[PDB]
Formats: C-alpha cells, structure tokens, sequence
C-alpha cells in the first residue's frame, strides 16, 4: 500500500539523524577535549617558569 | 485486506531504527573514550 | 443477585460481541498493536459501503486502506491509516454516519 511508502521514507529519516547527530555531538565534546589539555598543558608550564625565575632571584639574594 | 503486507514492513524498518541508535550512542561513547585518554 | 446479573449480562454482550470482533480481527491481522499503522474497525452494513467508501476516499485518496469480510447483513471493515492520518479517518466515518 501506500502507506507503507510514506512509513518508510519516515523511519529511515530517523535513522540519519540519530546517526549524524551523534558524530556532531562528538565533534562538540572531542572539540572540548582538545581545548582543556591545550589550556592546561600552557597553564602549568606557566606556573613553573614564574616560580624559576623568582627562584633563581632568591638563590641570588642568598 | 492488504494489511499484513503492511503489518509486516512496520517492524523491518523499525530495526533499521535500532541499528541506528545502536551506533549513535556508541560514537559518542568513542568520544567519550578520547576526552578521557587526552586529559589524562 | 448482582453477580447473577452480571453474569447474564457478560453472556449476553460476549456472544453478540464475539462475531464482530472475530470478523475485524480476521481481516486486521493485527494493526492497532502498531502505532506505524493504525487501524480504525468499524462494522458498516453494503448499504453504508459506497457511501463510507465515498466519504473516506475523499479524505484518504489511496492512503489508506479500506477491507473488509463479512459479518452478515454487513461487512466489518478496516479502515487503516498510517500514524498522522487518524484524525481525517475518523472525521471521514463520521460524515457517512459510521464511525469506528
């Protein structure tokens, strides 16, 4: 009949979208992975230097 | 009637349904995996 | 007392009952267990068929699907939609004067 193409053609749009919402919702959480560490891995390397620096200083002023 | 016909294709595409939550979910558990690895 | 009336009472519906349930499941093989199709039973005497099936085909065209076996003096028929169709395919019964 012609109602089971009309069923088809819905169920299947369904399908795509479970699929393709999926990857974009990874995308989005991969994207948030990828900032964190880069944030990070700046931020501590950061801290050390500052206290090298001031370390170094207070090595001199012993 | 024809309705068996009918009453039978319901449930194929259905799974065809499933199959996609299966592997929708599943990518999101693949990401899942790669934030973890990538902070640690 | 109550429970002796009851009892009549559940004979008496349940025979009567029996034969058009029987003739629209024989034909529905089952429907309105799913929701993709829906399925609209509804018992219409051949005097109500060409009209039924006039109000009906010009709400659902081809979209739908309209069978039927007989009940005697009557056919019990199946109107099946699929889901998003079921408010016209009532409407449409209805307009005849038969309804599910």
């Amino acid at each position: 009949s012609k109602l089971e193409a009309i069923l088809s053609q819905e169920v299947e749009a369904e399908i795509q979208a479970l699929l393709q919402e999926a990857e974009a919702k990874a995308e989005a959480v991969k994207r948030e992975a990828e900032e964190k560490a880069k944030a990070l891995l700046q931020a501590r390397e950061r801290a050390l230097e500052a206290q090298y620096r001031a370390a170094l200083r207070r090595a001199e002023s012993a | 009637g024809l309705i068996k016909s009918l009453a039978e294709k319901e449930k194929q595409l259905l799974e065809r349904l499933e199959a996609a939550k299966k592997e929708a979910e599943e990518r999101v558990k693949r990401a899942e995996a790669e934030a973890k690895a990538l902070l640690e | 007392t109550r429970q002796k009336q009851e009892l009549e009472e559940e004979l008496a519906l349940a025979q009567a009952y029996l034969e058009p349930l029987e003739r629209l499941a024989a034909l529905a093989h089952g429907l309105d267990k799913s929701p993709f199709l829906r399925v609209i039973p509804f018992l219409l005497t051949e005097k109500e068929l060409p009209l039924v099936e006039e109000a009906l085909r010009k709400a659902l065209e081809d979209r739908y699907l309209l069978a039927h076996e007989a009940y005697a003096g009557g056919v019990a028929a199946l109107v099946v939609v699929h889901r998003k169709e079921v408010d016209q395919a009532k409407a449409a019964l209805s307009r005849a004067g038969v309804a599910e």
